[PDB]
């Protein structure tokens, strides 16, 4: 036998850990984890999930495994819990009441198809739009509605900038959509600055690399107004005033330039800091100013080896010998140039000095290198002592941080929402990129300016585009969602136009075609498809949206696994298959591997996968287009006669992609980063990408971006062909940011607390906010935090109801008093669902939508509109509110 | 009670725990989804300083005093937290007006005081303390039970409450000073951490180890001289048990936090003292903490100089199988 005395009874627990099927799962949410999981079924019921822990390790550094998090291990609760959409639902009461009638798929989809055909016929196809964000999260489900929109002419949305995740300053500097090292590379750094980044809560499966780096001898700095959870492990904590980081950064740059701790060689080669600026007009000296038929887009540096001015190679006016195709994530395809192209060679560009030069028209003008201008402005305005006054960080601290940062090799900056979600985050990121340029660590392992926010990066992006926009992105309507929301929700930003003429800039950017305005001819938006994103709940200017934008929409359709707040406020709600009931890919910027989910069981109740829903809808649209004698129509914008009677075939390439798996394989097949990989391989184990974006993807080495420019010396896709810190466009001069410098936060809200709205460990955006187990590991509802120093004089006690408000709206939420919070601000974990434990409003009630003019510039080299490449950030960290105790309910503690 | 043949041993690296509660969730989703188990967190993670779970458990009583069994209190249900419940169906699908409030009115919960800690800005301080059954070499629960329902497994030292033998006496709840047996009021039986013995029997790490996202948990048999738990507890000696003065000889150990910033003085400049007070760590782990921190800081300093440190490499755990019994399943 061989049994211990109680082993028979112990079979009771052994039975609890058993299953008869194990499938691969993923959580298709916007967390950036893309964590490999197994899902465990017994008798056709999913019991639980567990990380599969099977990403291949790299030598000498910690593995990514297990990843996972606290939401992910209860992911199955959205299969079986009280939130699930089982059947198609049609509204019967007012929007938001949660008064429904169950309908058949047929009646639901026909109502929708009827409206869609009418809207195209009676108004314009661009009065229909589909919002579905972060394609990297679930590219097949993303492609379903975007392809639908593609073939009927409906417009799409932007997400990266709308969320404020788009590193606007990085695009301004580097001319790329964005790029960042995978998190394993953090282990290669000697000195990391966590700059508005709370990875203990907001990069949970990657956070181990930081504490492991430190135990391996790295030092880490946290910069954050409050003492945040990440901060308990760092070696040094810097707590500036909210939104004053730019002054800190510029003072660091000053110390580094003054004490000469920079990499002059790197500056001379990789940046525009040697380029020459006309003293008279304060513009770049250009070829056109010197030579008949000279280019507007070529420039000069002073070569100190020959005492003569020289035209640097690689700028916008310099064409490669054979052009490449346009690349989505670059200003222009500078990969077409050969290796070595911008190598410094024997050149020695001057960084300091003044020089005279002979203009075309006979005049002689004085020119200076950008660096010379930059340097003199920093010595005058950006001393430690002056930045000390602004930030409230001591001058000694600022100086010691500068020296450490510039001395440790490699050093890196890790920035996040704390520094990216501000009105002026663009100039702040340019300053962080200035700090990286000065230290020379860009494109090195363990170095650089690395941003992390949402699940924005689908490395296989050409395969995605192949499936979503088969006739080309140039034959696809896009709005820019921040502008769309600002205008259609008729937002009041409270910025007086004599301070910043937002209206003029915005209008002028649209009428000159720099930025889009959808619908055209001022028509109202009429039909709104929302899925894979909780658009209403997360939307800035929410109160304007609900009051002004929402009632313009004749039909609002939400496709969802659960009843979120957007769906609660919708006309038709369609049931979408859970992550563990569908097939899809799942990728992120944090690691270089392809994740996926597959069905553990068939879709529950009457749910369908997103791919199938837009397939079935396409049929009913065919049927409706015929009923309405409107089967084809002209679309003069694209010179495209559209055939609504063939929509389904269009959706599926004549039936080839009628199954989810073929659509998923289609993406994998049509991208260099993935071609070779099959679904069956992914089903077994996560596979590493075959290549990446702006650097080689090397065997056994963590990805770090921009090496194609830094190492291979291809030109940067900017106007100057370098990392460009001088942006001599009229709008940048207007805002005082032709150069990186400190821009103080917007104080248009005349209220005394700065309103912070960071991301919590307890949810993934609005998803899992309402999960019972998550709420049980908090205090049962949303939370806003205050320092005791502000709460005590307001007579506010821990867990009292508090009321926070400004001109935009009001929210009433229970308070958490936390000594780590900095006085003068309050922190409300972002976007709890509207139906949760709030007596009124939510976090977005007190947020307008605001647009910085520099984000509207679209006629300046690498600055042009492309969806999710450039456009207005949806910032929100400038918001200010008042707070008082709510006295309608004051329960006693015990 | 006769020594076990091998003793399963855990090491919790407080330098690495990010308080993400994944292990709390993994454990609950495996073993405490049953009737009457909703208020039970066999594995929990609490902010230190704080009240913990159940609140004020550290003065609940129990354990041993000069080898005499102590009979402590039975924590009332409110000290554990009445698990909040919600009527989502009413508001989302049934047209009922009004917010989906938690019931009861929130007053207490297992993680109520998350990240509050102690000290005034800019020297507020806290860290995370994961806890569980300590599968003690001298289990007070086991001795307390008038029905011998609790036994320590001979093959791996895992302590288990035999659910057929249990008659709900609650002497165990009284006498465990870590307050880790939970009286199930539906079944009239105590329930507690089972050391994931079915996983351990198949050579799979307990879920609170295998699923530890911060990569802070180690597990193994302490007799295995090549295990990270042997290395941290016996060789380098940087892993201590929680409240040794309770006299139960826990077999779960903690590496105390040495990561962390300095006390900030009124002029804005660093002290040499850490924000985490030594006195706090001494309260949890006793007078050996000082020397452990000294070793840890010393070894990290070698790493900063670019020198070798085997100890640091162990904590870093570049491969999970160097920390634990295989986590694959
Ligand atoms: N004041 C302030 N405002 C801010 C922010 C702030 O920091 N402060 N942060 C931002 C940021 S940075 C972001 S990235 C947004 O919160 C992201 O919201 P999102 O709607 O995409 O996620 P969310 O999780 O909420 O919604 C995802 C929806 O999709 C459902 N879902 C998830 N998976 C699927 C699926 O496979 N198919 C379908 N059809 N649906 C699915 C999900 O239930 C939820 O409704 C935004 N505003
Ligand atoms: N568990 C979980 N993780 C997530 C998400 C989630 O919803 N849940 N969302 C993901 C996504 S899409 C986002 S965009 C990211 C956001 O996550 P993060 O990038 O970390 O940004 P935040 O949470 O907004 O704030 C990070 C820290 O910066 C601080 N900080 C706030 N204001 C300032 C400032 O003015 N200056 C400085 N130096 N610091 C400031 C905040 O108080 C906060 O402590 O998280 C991603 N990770
Ligand atoms: S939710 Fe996001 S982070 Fe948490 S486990 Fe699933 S994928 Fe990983
Ligand atoms: S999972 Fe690991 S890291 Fe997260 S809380 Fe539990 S122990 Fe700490
Ligand atoms: S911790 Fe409490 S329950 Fe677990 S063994 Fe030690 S005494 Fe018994
Ligand atoms: S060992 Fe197993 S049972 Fe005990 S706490 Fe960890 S997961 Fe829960
Ligand atoms: S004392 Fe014994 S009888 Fe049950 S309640 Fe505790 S195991
Ligand atoms: O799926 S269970 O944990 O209710
Ligand atoms: O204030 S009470 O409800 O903790
Ligand atoms: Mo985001
Ligand atoms: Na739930
Ligand atoms: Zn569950």
């Amino acid at each position: 036998s061989g049994a211990f005395e109680y082993s028979g009874w112990e079979n009771f627990h052994r039975t609890q850990w058993s299953w008869d099927k194990k499938t691969r799962g993923a959580h298709l949410v916007n967390c950036t984890g893309a964590c490999p999981h197994f899902v465990y079924s017994k008798d056709g019921v999913v019991m639980r999930e567990e990380q599969s822990k099977d990403i291949a390790p790299m030598p000498n550094i910690p593995e990514y495994n297990p990843r996972g998090c606290n939401k992910g291990e209860c992911g199955h609760d959205y299969m079986y819990g009280p939130h699930r959409i089982k059947y198609p639902l049609i509204r019967v009461g007012e929007r938001g009441e949660g008064k429904w009638r169950r309908a058949t798929w047929e009646e639901a989809l026909d109502m929708i198809a009827d409206k869609c055909v009418d809207t195209i016929k009676n108004h314009a196809p661009d009065c229909i739009s589909v919002y579905s964000p972060v394609p990297a999260v679930s590219p097949v489900s993303f492609s379903a509605g975007h392809r639908f929109a593609h073939y009927i002419g409906a417009h799409a949305h932007t997400f990266y900038d709308w969320y404020g995740d788009h590193p606007t300053g990085q695009t301004q500097t580097c001319g790329v959509q964005g790029d960042t090292c995978e998190t394993a590379d953090w282990f290669n750094s000697k000195y990391i600055i966590l700059w508005g980044s709370n990875p203990t809560q907001t990069r949970i499966p990657d956070a181990h690399f930081l504490s492991e780096a430190q135990l391996n001898g790295a030092k880490i700095v946290s910069i954050s107004p409050d003492y945040n959870s990440s901060t308990i492990k760092v070696d040094k904590w810097i707590h500036p005033q909210p939104g004053t980081d730019g002054a800190l950064a510029m003072a660091m740059a000053h110390v580094i330039i003054k004490e000469k701790l920079y990499d002059a060689h790197s500056l001379k080669e990789q940046t525009d800091l040697s380029y020459l600026v006309r003293s008279d007009t304060k513009r770049f000296l250009r070829e056109a100013d010197v030579v008949a038929g000279g280019s507007k887009d070529k420039f000069y540096f002073w070569n100190a080896k020959t005492g003569k001015p020289v035209i640097p190679k690689g700028s916008w006016g310099d064409q490669p010998e054979k052009k490449g195709s346009p690349v989505g994530f670059l200003g222009r395809n500078t990969f077409a140039f050969p290796k070595g192209y911008i190598d410094l060679g024997d050149l020695d560009p001057a960084l300091e000095g003044k020089f005279n030069m002979q203009l075309l028209d006979g005049k002689t003008v004085e020119v200076r290198p950008v660096f010379e201008i930059l340097k003199s402005r920093l010595m005058a305005d950006n001393t430690p002592e002056k930045a000390a006054k602004i930030t409230g960080v001591t001058a000694k601290a600022i100086t010691e941080l500068a020296r450490e940062f510039a001395t440790a090799k490699p050093s890196m900056i890790i920035c996040g929402g704390g520094t990216q979600h501000w009105y002026y985050s663009d100039v702040l990121l340019r300053a962080m990129h200035l700090l990286t340029a000065l230290t020379g660590t860009e494109g090195t392992n363990g170095g650089g300016m690395n941003h992390y926010i949402g699940q924005w990066k689908p490395a296989f992006v050409a395969g995605l585009v192949a499936l979503a926009f088969p006739e080309g992105v140039n034959k696809q309507r896009f709005c820019q969602t921040t502008i769309w929301t600002y205008i259609h929700a008729e937002v009041n930003d409270e910025i007086i136009s004599s301070d910043i003429d937002t209206e003029k800039y915005l209008r002028d950017s649209i009428t000159t075609g720099q930025m889009p305005n959808m619908p055209e001819q001022g028509r109202d938006p009429k039909v709104f498809f929302v899925y894979r994103g909780n658009w209403l709940n997360q939307a800035k200017g929410q109160k304007y949206v609900l009051e002004n934008l929402w009632p313009k929409l004749e039909l609002i359709v939400d496709i969802n696994i659960r009843m979120d707040s957007t769906a609660l406020y919708s006309d038709v709600v369609l049931p979408s298959a859970h992550w563990y009931e569908k097939l899809d890919l799942n990728v992120t910027s944090e690691h270089s591997y392809i994740n996926m989910t597959e069905p553990a069981i068939k879709p529950m109740w009457e749910s369908k996968t997103d791919w199938q829903i837009f397939l079935a809808l396409a049929k009913r649209v065919e049927m409706a287009a015929k009923r309405k004698k409107y089967e084809k129509f002209n679309d003069e914008k694209f010179k495209w006669v559209r055939d609504l009677s063939n929509l389904w075939n269009q959706m599926t390439m004549d039936g080839k992609l009628a199954e989810d798996e073929a659509a998923a394989q289609y993406i994998l097949d049509n991208a260099p980063q993935s071609k070779g990989i099959t679904i069956q391989m992914l089903r077994e184990k996560p596979q590493r990408f075959k290549s990446n974006w702006t650097s080689p993807l090397k065997e056994g080495v963590p990805y770090t971006p921009f090496q194609y420019f830094v190492v291979d010396k291809k030109p940067w896709p900017t106007l100057t062909g370098r990392q460009q810190f001088y942006l001599d466009h009229d709008t940048f001069f207007d805002m005082g940011v032709e150069l990186p410098t400190y821009k103080a936060p917007i104080d248009a809200d005349k209220y005394p607390f700065r309103f912070n709205s960071p991301h919590s460990r307890h949810s993934v955006h609005s998803t899992f906010k309402d999960n019972v187990l998550m709420l049980r590991l908090q205090r049962g509802g949303p939370s806003i935090e205050m320092s005791p120093l502000d709460a005590k004089p307001l007579g506010i006690k821990d867990n009292d109801w508090v009321e926070a408000w400004n001109n935009h709206g009001k929210v009433i939420c229970r308070v958490k008093i936390r000594n780590g919070e900095q006085r003068g601000r309050v922190s409300m974990w972002h976007c709890p669902e509207l139906y949760m434990d709030l007596l009124t409003g939510g976090s977005q009630s007190v947020c307008p939508v605001r647009i910085n003019p520099t984000n509207l510039v679209g006629n300046y080299g690498h600055l042009f509109f492309r969806p999710n490449y450039y456009g207005p950030a949806g910032s929100q960290r400038d918001v200010r509110v008042n707070v008082k105790r709510y006295i309608g309910a004051t329960p006693i503690s015990f | 009670m006769k020594a076990p043949r091998r003793q399963l041993t855990y090491v919790t690296d407080l330098n690495k725990c990010i308080g993400c509660q994944t292990c709390t969730v993994a454990c609950k989703k495996l073993w405490t989804t049953g009737p009457g188990q909703d208020f039970m967190y066999w594995r929990n993670v609490e902010t230190a300083p704080g009240l913990g779970y159940p609140r004020n458990w550290q003065t609940k009583g129990g354990g041993y005093k000069n080898g005499e069994l102590q009979k402590g209190k039975i924590p009332p249900m409110i000290d554990y937290g009445i698990p909040f419940e919600f009527d989502y169906a009413g508001r989302l699908f049934e047209g009922k007006p009004g917010r989906v409030r938690p019931s009861p009115t929130p007053r207490s919960a297992p993680n109520w005081d998350e990240d509050q800690g102690a000290g005034e800005y800019p020297n507020n301080s806290f860290f995370y303390l994961p806890r569980m059954c300590n599968h003690c070499t001298k289990p007070a629960c086991l001795e307390a039970c008038p029905n011998e329902a609790i036994y320590k497994r001979e093959q791996d030292g895992i302590v288990v409450i035999h659910q057929d033998k249990c008659k709900g006496a609650q002497a165990c709840v009284q006498s465990c000073p870590y307050a880790k047996p939970y009286f199930n009021p539906l079944t009239n039986k105590a329930n507690k951490c089972i050391g994931c013995f079915p996983r351990i029997e198949q050579g799979v790490a307990p879920a609170c180890v295998a699923q530890c996202v911060g990569r802070a948990m180690h597990v193994g048999f302490v007799d295995d001289v090549n295990s990270s738990v042997y290395k941290l507890i016996k060789q380098y000696k940087v892993a201590l048990p929680l409240h040794p003065e309770f006299g139960t000889e826990p077999n779960v150990f903690y590496v105390p936090p040495v990561l962390g910033p300095r006390i900030e003085m009124a002029n804005g400049e660093p002290s040499t003292d850490p924000k985490i007070p030594l006195a706090q760590l001494e309260g949890l782990f006793g007078k050996q903490v000082r020397d452990v921190l000294a070793i840890l800081q010393s070894e990290r300093e070698k790493k900063m100089k670019g020198l070798a440190s085997d100890l640091m490499d162990v904590l870093i755990g570049r491969r999970s199988t160097d920390m634990m019994i295989s986590p694959l399943t």
